[PDB]
DNA sequence: TTTTTTTTTTTTTTTTTTTTTTTGA
């Protein structure tokens, strides 16, 4: 209870600064006019673009990752007007989890959705036009023009789409006597940037510098077309950027269309841009607008903490540190051997290394004999696409397999796409629908804690747990809360159906060894006594579309099971509670990996969450029209009807089985400024969470970690990121000692935090 | 880059602060801080065309009747002067806007066998030449100027310039005794627990390092476990440490490093480096050590370490390969 | 003229039922359940109110026997919503007739739901439909592209009316279990924290207006007034619908007397005592940080050491035990002066003189060995 | 003996509802 105290009393100065930062009116002339964004649309190339200042404010919340910086965000949300966003979908869901654990937070989306990022922008040439900054000292106008030229192929499209959409909106209400506060409510589906000027971007170090200006730019857009009351009040955006500046980095990928060499360079993140740019540190006044959270809560060690301090603050590496980290070094052939460290996540510094490691363990488990099962993943290229693109690349000679030499990464979610063991691509022309299709096999493991990568639609088919676990679900109605408060009737219908379907399970437990004849006699006798105040008999299920029905018909079934669970719980003591209770709406038989959910009826249709830790179960086919929302896309929809698409089944933390949909992703990049839908990749998009790259590890914390370090490529920032993903130093093993080997340390942002920790106007929260 | 006048004023402030520190360190002396001669030399880099550093050397006569003895004693004198010059508001006000790191004095040039570049000499890029900061009440200016040219004024063990009494300051403060460090260490024990020293932990496994060859007593039985580890995880050099004798080399109070030189096969047969596979001769140019330390919940951690003489591995740097429990 | 701020939640969708109540339509109107309420009277003195004056006035307001003490009651019902205000009013009702106040005392001291008749016959149409009149106008303008107007807009486009009344008053009804979840498992929290954080924080102003729900729950946890047993021995977790939470809160003894009167004052007192010590400690922290001029490693050692030495778990526990109360009366409070800052200054911030152009750090470990 | 070439994130609009089983040469 005393843990929150420091945050509780130190976030108040933060709150008492963001308020004046958000309630500061700009001069009339400094407000970006609508005509500005009209001219931006007219401009074709980002060269004649006029030097235009877009005013903004910042407030920086830095601090160790997992330093509980979210308490500050929590206090901000419940006190201030704010639009909470996230740099990654995982981070956005993590903030939602930690904001709805205290009060109500509206669905937290990504900043990309907030400024209008759509599908076609994903693969867009974001680094093309040049800029010779008339700078040193770099004017803010020049920096903003650089960040708009960087994102010309995104800023221009956003401006054009927003502008050419037409005017009503707030313009209408404002003239009530010529009430815009009640305008976003009455006029719905309006962009969330029209109702607040405090934009919280969490884990903002995962965003490049180009985005910062972009966000501000977009803010003004969405407040100019709609003529928001904030625009009439001459308010300016304030970007509360929350993230770890020394545990997070942003990378830019460019693909050269002749060499087929996809390159990824390092970039300046928003945090580093704001901390280390003399122009932004003055305009935004970071000295009076910086909060550093300094405590590592999860950590409960002492020497582990000192090492984190020296690595994060750039302190000199001493002999004692070398001797401490010496106790973690385990051989190269010990980490890579799958027989060792079971259940420990293994980090490598190369995607090829992860592709090697995942394959060897697959062989190990398969030979030793979970189940190493094989599941189809396909691809769909088209003849016209690879005809025209080959024409435009100045090289019309290129084989399709050579097309898939590197664009397989750039055809779907990169993370799992380049970190999966898979077969040989069977690229066969299926031009029936004018197409050429590929076919490989992404072997998984059976019954492992896998994670959903992309956005999937979960369809819960039932619960495979214990009688006690299902009694708990009904008692607290936790399941109902996961579906949201606006549509509770749908959640109550399916639970009702389950209870009327799971009555047979009690009768199987009736056949349990070690029970007296009269013990079972009293069992069935109390079953009869409860039927007297209720045997399945012939209960009439179902209800009309009425709110009262799901609070009367369900109320009976909820009380029926609750009682029934608790009834036999007392009769058989702990044995009944631990007994496995499986409830499904259909005859579900699961021999080996293959499952069979018969014919679905879409009793409860929901959306799987990426953060939710699921468990791989098996690939039932049971073609559901719920996932078959297929409408190019129809040409492959016909083939998906042809070849039965397998729907992989996952088990959530509670234990409810959920059948999910597949994933489809486009590749559109070109060089002739002709973005055309080339290839759509149909696969599963699940990750093992057992092996990954250090760079991706930055995003999410891990329980047990074994780090495989490649010598020569040793960057102390990578070592710090890898070693900081786990709370306890006890469960940490490593290839070599990053402190004892030659390491390229880049301690430039470290001294900047140190000078920030050495400034009277910077607020440090313990 | 800095203007010379600001530098000269900062040097006057440095003279003031250093003389206060000297009159504090040597209490029975008489240092009038307006006549006591301090000598200054700057490295050539008017406009001080300094892009890297302003190389300075400050020479002070040790006031009579004192003589300082010991490397650590002058280390302490340097720390006192350094933390005394960053107290005078004039110095920090003058040079503070220019110094990126406020640390000015290096205290590692006083160990036995460590060299310091003399004034009136260059570096193989800057000939240290005097910069004259006359004492505010110097009664002989020409003498002060023609005092920078006398080697005695800039030599560590110069002849002191009819001695009745002489006071030898041969010891001052210790090392790692900062109040922040001593308070943090004490709070660590209160909140987290006692981490027993290496000697105490080794004493549990019947090792009393007071006598010679006692640590080798445990290193013997430890060799079998280490060899079993290597001939499983690192097999491509297996039959190399079958017969080796632990040779105690380095002894820190939390780090015992015993070399593993062999006799069998050849007396000088070098132990092939376990990592970074090299040629027949390049690989067999490495040394191996065993490191006993205290770790985890006070359990003796044994590490295998190597020192390779090849370019691929850090040359003459100690590396670790596996740490096993004991 | 006693004014009550009341948070309610009907059986189902409270928004639809409330709108139907405003339209005087007998189609959907679940009886109203009131489960948190703040009663206040306009202070007739310019600057007369003191802490004990406020405590006496409040203890008079919340009748110890049960209910309030006024003759006429203007009750402003509210929902969890945002305009940052934590609630939002929906409808206001006058209670001047004997039958009106009899129903209000019954529903305020016990928890029996207020039937649609009692409210519907007492809407202050001069102000009730005035609260949401601008929403009516905005809906008219939007759909184009008082009470008769509300009914007409109800008929014309139902979807947009419901969406507007759910975006505004955003939280509306969340769940019976949500309140028991986010406002502590204890009865003290469930009554007092729900009263303060929702219906008492922003109205009374003060620092507590800017404090979060977890902070307010912590303050309630240290508001450790004596605890009498529950006459029906009903546990706080035995509550399923709002008819149970409302009954728990209304017949509680943290709701109609001294504790209900001392909690708002204790929030202010605790924060004042805490900030007095913390702000002093941060003044020392910031000053020493700004003038340290030490090596990078020793700087980090100081900053972490100081934050520990002032805000360690033991020191914090002693401080929170020094602000815990055993009685709500401010003149009979058992809270005593906190030792946090004085202890922190005595041990660690007493060595600031060592780094004040004294050389006392040397004197601590000087060992001046000059052999003659 | 040179000798490489490492890592990431974003891509929405909703919650139900028409079933088919010999093919080849
Ligand atoms: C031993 C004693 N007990 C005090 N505690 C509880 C602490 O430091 C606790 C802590 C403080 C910071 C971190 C951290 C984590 C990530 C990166 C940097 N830092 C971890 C843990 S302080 C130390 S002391 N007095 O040696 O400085
Ligand atoms: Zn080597």
């Amino acid at each position: 209870a005393f843990l929150n105290f420091t945050s509780m009393h130190g976030v108040q100065p933060i709150l008492k600064r963001i308020r004046e930062l958000s309630q500061q009116q700009l001069d009339g002339a400094q407000v970006p006019h609508l005509q500005w964004f009209r001219d931006v649309a007219a401009l074709e190339s980002p060269a004649g673009l006029p030097l235009r200042e877009f005013p903004f404010a910042v407030y920086l919340i830095t601090g160790n990752a997992g330093s509980g910086k979210s308490t500050c965000v929590q206090t901000i949300n419940e006190v201030l007007d704010c639009v909470v966003t996230g740099a990654t979908r995982i981070a956005a869901q993590n903030m939602y989890a930690k904001l709805s654990g205290a009060f109500l937070s509206r669905p937290i989306n990504t900043i990309f959705h907030e400024f209008g990022f759509r599908g076609n922008h994903v693969q867009a040439q974001l680094g093309q036009y040049p800029y010779t900054l008339t700078s040193n000292p770099a004017s803010l106008e020049d920096l903003q023009r650089r960040d708009l030229t960087y994102y010309w192929e995104v800023i221009l499209d956003l401006t054009k789409r927003a502008l050419a959409a037409s005017r009503n909106e707030f313009r209408a209400l404002a003239a009530l006597e010529r009430l815009t506060r009640l305008a976003p409510a009455t006029h719905g589906a309006l962009p969330a940037f029209t109702r607040s000027n405090v934009i919280v971007i969490d884990e903002a170090g995962l965003l490049g510098r180009h985005l910062l200006t972009a966000v501000v730019y977009c803010w003004w857009m969405i407040n100019a077309l709609y003529h928001t009351p904030q625009y009439a009040a001459r308010l300016r955006p304030v970007l509360v950027c929350v993230g770890s500046p020394t545990q997070t980095a942003s990378l830019e990928s460019t693909f050269e269309h002749q060499k087929l060499r996809c390159s990824v360079r390092q970039s300046e993140n928003v945090l580093t841009y704001l901390i280390c740019n003399r122009t932004l540190r003055e305009y935004a006044r970071l000295s009076y607008s910086w909060a550093i959270f300094i405590n590592n809560k999860r950590c409960v060690e002492h020497e582990f903490g000192n090492l984190m301090k020296v690595l994060e603050y750039g302190l000199p590496i001493t002999e004692e540190h070398m001797q401490f980290v010496d106790r973690f070094v385990v051989p190269e052939n010990y980490i890579t051997n799958p027989a060792n460290l079971p259940g420990w996540t293994r980090l490598f510094s190369s995607h090829k290394e992860v592709s090697a490691y995942m394959a060897k363990l697959h062989a190990y488990l398969k030979v030793t004999r979970f189940v190493v099962f094989t599941l189809p993943v396909l691809t769909f290229v088209s003849v016209k696409e690879f005809d025209e693109y080959r024409r435009l690349t100045h090289q019309p000679g290129l084989t399709i397999e050579k097309w898939l030499t590197a664009n397989a990464s750039r055809i779907t979610n990169y993370s799992q796409s380049q970190d999966q063991d898979a077969g040989h691509m069977r690229c066969e022309v299926h031009s029936k629908q004018q197409l050429v299709v590929a076919r490989n096999d992404v072997t998984y493991v059976l019954n492992s804690q896998i994670a959903v990568t992309a956005r999937l639609r979960k369809l819960v088919f039932g619960f495979s747990g214990t009688f006690r676990a299902f009694e708990a679900v009904l008692r607290d109605d936790s399941f109902v809360k996961t579906q949201g408060e606006t549509s509770v009737e749908f959640a109550y219908r399916f639970l009702s159906r389950l209870i009327f379907s799971g009555l047979i399970s009690f009768y199987n437990f009736l056949q349990r060894p070690g029970l007296d004849a009269t013990q079972r006699t009293l069992a069935y006798a109390r079953m009869g006594e409860l039927t007297a105040e209720i045997f399945y008999c012939h209960y009439t299920p179902g209800e009309p579309e009425t709110t009262a029905a799901v609070h009367t018909q369900f109320a009976l079934l909820k009380r029926a099971f609750l009682g029934r669970f608790r009834i036999l719980q007392e009769l058989f003591g702990e044995a009944f509670e631990v007994a496995p209770f499986s409830t499904y709406v259909d005859n579900v038989i699961f021999r080996g990996c293959e499952m069979l959910t018969g014919s679905p009826r879409g009793g409860l249709m929901s959306v799987a969450l990426q953060t939710d830790n699921y468990t791989l179960m098996g690939y039932t086919y049971a073609r559901v029209f719920a996932f078959a929302d297929e409408l190019a896309t129809a040409n492959v929809a016909e083939l998906l009807e042809e070849a039965p698409l397998p729907y992989v089944v996952l088990r959530d933390q509670h234990g409810f089985m959920s059948v999910v949909n597949t994933n489809i992703s486009e590749f559109v990049e070109s060089i002739d400024s002709t973005e055309l839908a080339m290839a759509i990749n149909a696969d599963y998009g699940i990750s093992s969470k057992l092996a990954m790259t250090i760079t991706r590890s930055q995003g999410l914390s891990l329980d047990k970690v074994a780090i495989c370090f490649t010598p020569g490529n040793l960057r102390l920032n990578s070592a710090y990121v890898a070693m900081s993903r786990t709370t306890s130093s006890e469960f940490l093993r490593m290839n070599l000692n990053p402190l004892r080997e030659r390491h390229e340390r880049d301690d430039v942002i470290s001294e900047h935090i140190l000078s920030a920790l050495r400034d009277p106007n910077v607020v440090i929260v313990y | 880059p800095v203007p010379f006048r600001r530098l000269h004023e900062a040097l006057g402030h440095f003279r003031r602060g250093a003389l206060a520190a000297v009159q504090l360190l040597f209490p029975a002396a008489r240092v009038d801080p307006d006549a006591y001669p301090c000598y200054f030399f700057k490295s050539a880099c008017p406009v001080c065309s300094c892009t890297d550093k302003i190389g300075l050397r400050v020479c002070m006569p040790v006031p009579a009747p004192y003589v300082v003895h010991g490397s650590l004693t002058m280390r302490g004198v340097a720390r006192v002067i350094q933390q005394a010059v960053l107290l005078d508001r004039d110095f920090v006000e003058a040079i503070g806007s220019y110094v990126k790191n406020f640390l000015l004095i290096d205290t590692g040039v006083y160990a036995h066998g460590h060299s310091l570049r003399l004034p009136y000499f260059a570096k193989i890029c800057g000939r240290l030449l005097p910069v004259f900061v006359i004492p505010p009440a110097c009664k002989d200016v020409p003498a002060f100027v023609a005092a920078h040219a006398d080697p005695r004024r800039f030599h560590f063990h110069a002849p002191p310039t009819s001695p009745r009494e002489i006071r030898v300051l041969h010891s001052l403060g210790g090392d790692y005794v900062s109040f922040f460090e001593r308070k943090a260490s004490r709070n660590a024990l209160e909140h987290f627990g006692r981490r027993e020293t290496l000697t105490e932990v080794l004493g549990r496994y019947n090792v009393q390092p007071d006598a010679g060859g006692t640590v080798e007593g445990f290193a013997s039985e430890l060799l079998g476990r280490i060899v079993a580890c290597i001939e499983t995880h690192f097999p491509e050099h297996a039959g190399e440490y079958q017969a080796v004798s632990v040779r105690r080399a380095v002894s820190k109070d939390d780090w015992v490093l015993l070399q593993l030189v062999p006799v069998r096969g050849t007396l000088q047969q070098s132990l092939s480096c376990l990592r970074f596979k090299h040629g027949r001769a390049s690989r067999a140019t490495a040394r191996t050590f065993v490191a006993l330390s205290v770790g985890a919940n006070n359990r003796l951690c044994v590490s295998l370490c190597q020192q390779c003489f090849a370019a691929k591995c850090d040359s003459n740097r100690l590396h670790t390969l596996f740490t096993i429990d004991a | 003229p006693v004014e009550v701020t009341a948070l309610y939640a009907t059986d189902g969708c409270v928004i639809t039922s409330s709108i139907a109540l405003l339209t005087n339509s007998l189609l959907g109107a679940e009886p109203v359940y009131i489960f948190s309420y703040d009663a206040y009277t306009h202070d007739g003195r310019a600057d007369g109110p003191t802490e004990q004056d406020r405590f006496e006035e409040s203890r008079a307001l919340y009748q110890a026997s049960g209910g309030l003490n006024g003759d006429s009651f203007r009750v402003t019902f509210c929902l969890l919503g945002t305009e940052r205000g934590r609630t939002r009013p929906m409808f206001v009702c006058r209670f001047e007739r004997a039958d009106d106040v009899a129903a209000l005392q019954d529903a305020l001291a016990h928890g029996t739901p207020l039937q649609p008749d009692h409210i519907a016959a007492t809407l202050d149409a001069e102000a009730t439909f005035a609260l949401h009149a601008n929403m009516i106008l905005a809906l008219t303008v939007a759909i184009n592209n008082g009470q008769r107007g509300l009914t007409t807009l109800y008929v014309h486009h139902e979807v947009r009316v419901l969406a507007a009344y759910r975006r505004a008053y955003y939280g509306s009804a969340q769940s019976p279990f949500w309140f028991l979840s986010k406002f502590g498992p204890d009865e003290k929290s469930l009554v007092l924290t729900t009263r303060y954080y929702l219906l008492q924080a922003q109205r009374l102003g003060g620092a507590g207006a800017t404090y979060d729900l977890q902070a307010i729950k912590d303050i309630c946890a240290t508001y450790a007034i004596p605890h009498a047993p529950r006459p029906d021995t009903v546990s706080a977790a035995s509550l399923t619908s709002f008819a149970a939470i409302t009954r728990f809160c209304c017949t509680s003894q943290y709701a109609r007397g001294a504790a209900a009167a001392g909690f708002p004052l204790y929030v202010e007192r605790r924060i004042a005592a805490d900030v007095r010590e913390t702000s002093a400690l941060e003044k020392f922290i910031t000053h020493d940080r700004s003038c340290l001029r030490v090596s990078d490693r020793e700087f980090i050692t100081y900053i972490y050491l100081a934050h520990f030495e002032c805000f360690s778990p033991p020191r914090l526990a002693t401080h929170l035990r020094a602000v815990t109360t055993h009685d709500p009366n401010p003149a009979a409070s058992t809270e005593q002066p906190s030792p946090l800052g004085r202890e922190a200054v005595e041990q660690f911030f007493c060595h600031v003189r060592a780094q004040l152009n004294i050389g006392e750090y040397v004197k601590h470990n000087v060992t001046p060995r000059e052999t003659v």
